[PDB]
DNA sequence: AGTAGTTATGCCGGTCA
DNA sequence: ACTACT
RNA sequence: UCGACCAGGCU
């Protein structure tokens, strides 16, 4: 439940889906869904 | 005295450290299993709930009531309802307990296994008594309740064995070791530099003569002398969880002779 | 939901015998006994003792598949000696040993304190 | 969520030991490691049982009817 | 020495402080 | 019911290449200086240190079918040794000239021989109990 | 954390100090020196993504500060405090993570993607989602009979309330081929 | 359902509990694991419908696949891992057990085979009894390297008239390999016979392994003290070998390799250093692991794991990467904001020097992530694209 | 599942007598296969154990937090200060025979989660039944008893 | 594409799977509950009148 | 340029006439 | 998000 | 008897 409240969407292969450097400290590096919307759904 | 000997090392009311010597591993083991799995005991196995307003659900509580240990000294003279001829059950095959709790105190009222109340006629025999080893003599906190929380149950303890359910087991853990100095080579220690330095030595190393290099590999060496320790939950006196085990296993071996017999007929 | 009743581990079901002895055709004077509603406790033990009767040329046992409490025991003996008998002895032998052990343990226990 | 009666692993009774343990902590101001050994909980299978229990029942009780 | 440096284990005290005030779902609320 | 080879060799060296219970041994004949030997041995049920007088043998019997336990407490026993194996001969190499070599496997443990006088002896048959004394 | 070299008695150093801290734990035990206090007393600052571009940050407040005048063979292998321009310092690296991941024990010892799964799996688990379950009429719900807090933890858990509302049990586990089952 | 073998016909065996149970070796064809996969089942309705199943698509027939003219099912996990162990020259088995092992093989002709060793104690060797499962007339020969009709290293494989003569039995022999013990038994004896061969080989080995046991723990991942120190320098030295190449490139003293920029040609040399480095750090530990090591033992049988694994676990993870290049400068001229601009060193572009045993550092961690997250992505694209092509 | 993307389903259950044990009498609640380690390369799993095994003995909450100063080397010291082999491994006996196990087995507690998804909520089977209306074909869904 | 080149069908069953080192390569352990749902239309023949009547 | 056509398999809450 | 055709 | 659309989750 905690995890669901700190969840992000990214309406829309390659650039967006990847883990950026600027993502350090703001978004979680490991927690993202597999397949389909991978890296498109992020967690604070 | 005769065949496979014993030499009880320490021994109390709950454990019986001892050295089974001059026995076959097969046997040492079978006994071990039998002590765990098939010795008959008495335990709650039917809970008619009349009233419950605790925070626990009926079956949650019913579950516990089953693991709560009960007296089984004279279990040998109670029948498995499955064999008794009554429709369902009787004093000839069961023990009925009662539980009634109400939160009178404004401060969390505690239901203990000491609050179980036998109702069926025990026909005079050690049986169905909520085994308590607790310091305060309450043993096993069944559950807690608030203000006007009530709990009215009825139990029906029956005879049983581990195989049917664990709640019926009387052993609960059983130490077992042999050949503390890997003389039989029944193992092959893993290590980094030195097996010996890295792998702790056992308390049992003492009671057996160390290896000593020179000597070749004694392959002829079989394996007797087992350092066991039978602990007990209580339902039965530690010594019993050993004799009865020794006996149960025996009767089993017997039933095979018996079986071969009726099978002789044709 | 598809779990068999626990008691099926030990109660002989509608018309089954503990033993069922069938003559192994592969080799001469050897048989296979099916122990119903039984497990290693009995198997390995009767297997071991059976492995003392020097007139027992072969003796092993397997638990077909875990789901089922039952095992097969194959015994082969020198000519003239019947295996069924071999089984008998190995059994008594076991019982006898257990008896001594019961007594002896009881002795040591009486000669105790605590 | 109430102390488990007996440990999953070996089955040794442990239903009683709850209250005793909670004391050897609060009152007899001991450390878990010892409080456990005091109650006769030898191997980790029994230790882990008590050491880890989370007596939720308490927050449950604290509700009302 | 209410002005000495601050090692590892220390940071936690601060982190505790953060959550004491903000809480795991600040964002959604604020 | 007869032997097929006999001789005493001397352990050149014993080697346990990553093998806690087995070593491969090689020794020369104290007779024909053509007779070489390589043999894997369970150095746990019969230890062997370099430089030893071992008596090797062969033969197809001990005076087959389903194996029997002892009972032989009092039975025939070509067992006059301290290590008897059983295996099969797989290759009969011709180390050119007139020097022949035979290969034997004892359920894993291998062996090689050389020389050339077992011309009507060292049969290519599966039979072959190996024996060693001293 | 703000590192301003404002140390007329040495090098560059963290504004917050052992007193500031021991002053916080003072208020902790009392359950007045909040977070906002650490903030307004210009001790820590809110760095958005953009601003992050123009700053230098140290990991361990410690290590990445004192001078250099042996090393443990078991510990990993950290780089260094090759700098003096340190404007800020990381409260604690472990905070790069998020709720899910923050429960994974020793994540810094698993192959990156492993951590991603356990992150989406812990969400399928069973536990005690709330203590008022007894009073909720939610369609479908699973409560674990006897929840246990994990033997191995994360300082991060404490804030996630994991030890109070666990979702799993510590089982004695053996890693072995047995019946081949 | 990708190929014929995703739909094979099996014989029913009604049983307790709620899960379809299948034989481990028919595992590969379907591509099922037990993480919770579900499987469908269709019951034929006509007398001919079933004939078509039993005659055309029964699992035994499907054994040797036409996709790649070789068998498509082998021996795996426990059975594979264990069959190796039961084989090693060192492995000896005594009467009591050999007897059970024999009995377990459903066809065993009730003929106790002669102990390879009679001498003091009658012992049987793994290779021996395992051969009881191997039917007659099966002739096999291999030769790996130091193989030589007396294979000192117990290499290759020589089986005659269905009896193991020499060589350890592992994947190359009993896996779904081309010249496979399986590829042969199928062809030589028939789908039927070979079908029951998985059956026996498993029942025997499986049994043996049950009693011999097998496991694995962190203890299996730590490399020897010096062999560790030795690794650190192998990384250190490769670190300087790169440091130099860097300064030598800051003085404009580099020969831009034809068709490449100075920078392009720079990285190329750089990267080849760290990997070339890592791989050695690895081969170092891999060789320092004795044969008692379980993780090694699995890699030997070929049941699970490989070099790289032992590597990143005990030696050095390696250089993370994205779209080829090492970690980029998402931040103006740097990887993270814990670095000073224009830093090209390895501890900044994404070289994870630490092993998994040791534990990545906050940077190593985030870079590894970045790297991983890329796999997961195309793995999720590679799939839908793969799929459409297939259709 | 464990907390290392290490999912799996039960495949059979055994009772204490059949389960392998350690001379101390302890027995496992689970038995996972060595093979699901090598390739997964999820060492943390292996450590959470060594760590939690100590923490069980010591009664001190084990810290497996992200980047600390803890090491397999340290933990092994403590597990040794408790009498057990340093790396977890313990001698064990095969419950059927009682004999020892040639191998030693990694043993010790490990947090395991019981996730939703139980077979008896999935197991489905049909042989003729509800049919759609437009299509005249089998309806969809285990719930609806489809095919 | 979804009604003709493929469709939902009668006499089918599905559940979680788990290996069993005791079945023959080509068998398939089927849960009793499923065995009792899925059926086969056998025709009454003097060859099976008895067996079939027994089942009925 | 403008102009359309695809995109893995299968399985398991909440509004609308 | 990618790709070809009118 | 029983459907559509949307969205979300597992492999
Ligand atoms: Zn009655
Ligand atoms: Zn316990």
């Amino acid at each position: 439940t905690l995890s669901h409240l700190r969840r992000t969407n990214t309406p829309i292969l390659a650039k967006p889906r990847q883990l950026h450097n600027t993502h350090w400290g703001l978004v979680c590096p490991a927690e993202t869904p597999e397949g389909q919307a991978c890296g498109l759904v992020k967690n604070l | 005295e005769e065949g496979p000997q014993v030499k009880i090392r320490e021994a109390s009311k709950d454990n019986v450290d001892f050295i089974l010597s001059n026995v076959d591993l097969a046997m040492a083991n079978s006994l071990r299993r039998v002590m765990i799995a098939e010795i008959p005991t008495l335990a709650i196995d039917s809970v008619e709930v009349e009233t419950n307003t605790t925070v626990l659900a009926d079956e949650f509580i019913a579950h516990r009531l089953g693991l709560i240990p009960l007296q089984s000294m004279d279990i040998e003279q109670l029948e498995y309802s499955r064999d008794c001829f009554c429709e369902d059950h009787c004093d000839k095959c069961s023990v009925v307990l009662t539980l009634q709790a109400f939160g009178e105190s404004e401060s969390t009222t505690n239901v203990y296994s000491k609050d179980l109340v036998i109702v069926s006629n025990l026909m005079g025999r050690n049986i169905g008594h909520p085994i308590i080893q607790d310091k305060e003599g309450n043993g096993v906190l069944i559950c807690k309740l608030r203000k006007g929380q009530e709990l009215k149950l009825t139990c029906v303890a029956k005879k049983g064995i581990a195989k049917e359910h664990a709640k019926w087991g009387p052993a609960a853990a059983i130490e077992f070791e042999y050949d503390p100095w890997n003389k039989l080579k029944h193992t092959d220690y893993w290590y980094e530099q030195d097996s010996a330095k890295e792998w702790p030595q056992s308390k049992n190393c003492e009671y057996e003569d160390p290896p000593n290099e020179g000597d070749p590999f004694d392959y002829k060496a079989q394996a007797d002398t087992f350092y066991m320790n039978v602990e007990s939950v209580g339902s039965i006196p530690v010594d019993q969880v050993v004799v009865r085990g020794i006996d149960t296993l025996q009767k089993k071996v017997a039933s095979i002779l018996l079986a071969l017999t009726q099978m002789d007929q044709d | 939901m598809n779990a068999p009743d626990r008691f099926e581990l030990f109660l002989l079901g509608e018309g089954e015998s503990k033993l069922k002895i069938d003559p192994d055709t592969k080799a001469p004077n050897a048989v296979v006994i099916t122990f119903e509603k039984e497990d290693h406790t009995l198997g390995n033990l009767i297997r071991a003792e059976l492995l003392n009767d020097r007139k027992v040329l072969f003796a092993a046992y397997k638990v077909e598949h875990p789901f089922f409490a039952r095992f097969k025991l194959r015994i082969q003996t020198t000519e003239g000696y019947d295996p069924k008998d071999a089984l008998k002895n190995a059994c008594n032998s076991i019982i006898n040993k257990l008896g001594a052990l019961k007594t002896n343990f009881e002795t040591e226990w009486n000669l105790q304190t605590l | 969520m109430i102390v488990p009666v007996r440990c999953f692993s070996c089955g040794k009774v442990v239903g009683d030991k709850w209250e005793s343990y909670l004391n050897l902590l609060q009152e007899d101001e001991l450390d878990e490691g010892t409080a456990l050994s005091r109650l006769g909980l030898k191997r980790y299978c029994c230790r882990r049982m008590i050491l880890t229990h989370v007596d939720l029942i308490e927050k449950f009780l604290r509700y009302n009817p | 020495d209410e002005s000495a440096p601050i090692t590892a284990e220390d940071s936690w005290a601060v982190i505790s402080a953060f959550f004491r005030e903000k809480g795991l779902v600040s964002q959604q609320l604020d | 019911s007869n032997t097929l080879f006999d001789d005493i060799f001397q352990v050149s060296e014993v080697d346990p290449g990553r093998y806690n219970k087995v070593c491969r041994i090689e020794a020369a004949s104290t007779t024909q200086d053509q007779c070489k030997l390589t043999l894997d041995i369970n150095v746990e049920l019969f230890p062997v240190a370099a430089q030893d007088s071992l008596t090797v043998t062969i033969a197809s019997s001990l005076n087959t079918r389903s194996w029997r336990p002892p009972q032989a407490g009092d039975r025939s026993l070509a067992d006059d040794y301290d290590y008897v194996m059983y295996g099969t001969a797989y290759k009969f190499e011709e180390v050119s000239k007139d020097l022949i070599a035979v290969y034997y496997s004892f359920g894993g443990l291998l062996m090689r021989l050389e020389g050339n006088y077992r011309n009507l002896n060292n049969l290519k048959q599966e039979n072959a109990y190996l024996l060693i004394r001293r | 954390f703000i590192v301003e070299d404002d140390e007329s008695l040495g090098h560059k150093e963290l504004k917050v100090r052992k007193g500031h801290i021991a002053k916080l734990m003072a208020t902790e035990y009392q359950d007045e020196y909040t977070w906002s206090s650490l903030l307004n007393e210009g001790l820590v600052e809110y760095i958005d993504a953009e601003e992050e571009e123009s700053i230098l940050i140290a990991m361990q407040p410690e290590d990445l500060e004192p001078a250099e005048a042996d090393v443990d063979p078991a510990k990993r292998i950290r780089v260094s405090h090759h700098a003096t321009t340190f404007t800020h310092c990381e409260i604690h690296p472990s905070m790069i993570l998020g709720v899910a991941a923050s429960i994974i024990p020793f994540p810094d010892h698993n192959q990156s993607p492993r951590n991603t799964y356990q992150s989406a799996m812990g969400k399928q688990a069973m536990g005690v989602f709330l203590t008022n379950y007894n009073v909720r009429m939610d369609t479908m719900a699973n409560i674990l009979y006897y929840p246990q807090k994990p033997l191995g933890t994360t300082r991060a858990m404490e804030y996630l309330k994991f030890r109070e509302l666990p979702a799993g049990q510590n089982a004695i586990v053996a890693i072995a081929c047995y019946s081949g089952y | 359902s990708l190929h014929k073998m995703s739909m094979m016909a099996h014989r029913v065996k009604v049983i307790p509990y709620s899960t379809f149970r299948l034989n481990l070796s028919v595992t590969s064809p379907y591509n099922a694991d037990f993480d919770g996969d579900e499987m469908n089942l269709h019951v034929p309705q006509s007398e001919e419908t079933r004939a078509e199943l039993s005659q055309l698509c029964a699992v035994p027939l499907q054994i040797v696949s036409p996709q790649s003219n070789k068998p498509c099912m082998g021996i795996v996990q426990d059975t594979l891992c264990g069959i190796r162990k039961l084989t090693l020259r060192d492995t000896f088995i005594e009467l009591d057990q050999v007897l059970n092992m024999l009995y377990w093989v459903p066809d065993w002709d009730g003929v106790i085979p002669t102990p390879a060793i009679i001498k003091p104690k009658p012992l049987w060797s793994g290779k021996q009894i395992l051969s009881v499962a191997i039917p007659n007339g099966i002739h096999l020969q291999r030769f790996d390297e130091g193989t030589t009709l007396l294979s000192p290293k117990d290499n290759g494989m020589l089986i005659i008239d269905g009896q193991i003569i020499f060589g350890v039995v592992e994947k190359k022999t009993v896996g779904s390999s081309n010249g496979g013990l399986i590829h042969v038994v199928t062809r030589e004896k028939g789908p039927q016979v070979c079908a029951k061969l998985f059956g026996n080989i498993q029942k025997v080995v499986n049994f043996w392994l049950l009693h011999n046991g097998f496991s694995t723990g962190i203890g299996d991942t730590i490399a020897d003290g010096p062999t560790m120190r030795e690794i650190t320098e192998t990384i250190a030295e490769a670190k300087k070998k790169v440091l130099d190449v860097t300064k030598e490139a800051q003085a404009n003293l580099l020969t831009a390799k034809h068709g490449m920029t100075l920078r392009e040609s720079f990285e190329d040399n750089v990267v080849r250093f760290l990997n070339e480095a890592r791989d050695k750090a690895g081969r170092l530990a891999e060789v320092n692991l004795k044969d008692l090591n379980n993780v090694k033992q699995m890699v030997m049988a070929g049941s699970k794991g490989s070099f790289i694994n032992i590597a990143q676990m005990s030696a050095c993870v390696g250089q993370q990467s994205v779209e080829g290049k090492r970690i980029a400068f998402g931040f103006v001229d740097r990887t993270l904001p814990h670095f000073s601009k224009d830093d090209y060193s390895p501890e900044s572009k994404g070289f994870v020097e630490n092993s998994y045993l040791r534990g990545l550092t906050p940077q190593e961690f985030f870079f590894h992530a970045m790297g991983g997250r890329e796999g997961l992505i195309d793995t999720a694209v590679k799939t839908a694209e793969t799929g459409y092509i297939q259709r | 599942a464990s907390r290392h993307g290490q999912k799996g389903t039960i495949g059979i259950t055994y009772r204490r007598e059949d389960m392998p044990f350690t001379a101390e009498g302890i027995v496992p609640d689970l038995i996972i296969n060595p093979h699901a380690i090598p390739s997964r390369m999820t060492v943390a799993h292996l450590i959470e154990c060594l760590l939690s095994k100590v923490a069980a003995l010591s009664g001190n909450e084990g810290d497996a937090s992200p980047f600390t100063d803890i090491t397999v080397e340290g933990i092994s010291k403590l597990l040794r200060e408790h009498g057990y082999q340093s790396r977890g491994f313990e001698v064990m006996y095969n419950g059927h025979t009682g004999k020892k196990l040639m191998a030693q087995i990694f043993f010790g507690p490990t947090y395991y989660q019981r996730l939703r998804h139980m077979v008896d909520d999935k197991i489905h089977a049909r042989a003729r039944g509800p049919m759609q209306v437009l299509t005249r074909q089998p309806v969809e869904g285990r719930s609806r008893d489809g095919g | 594409r979804g009604n003709l080149m493929g469709k939902r069908v009668d006499f089918s069953a599905r559940t979680v799977i788990s290996g069993d080192p005791n079945l023959e390569l080509d068998q398939v352990g089927v849960p009793k509950s499923i065995a009792k749902t899925l059926t086969y239309p056998e025709v009454v023949t003097p060859y099976n009148i008895d067996r079939l009547t027994q089942l009925v």
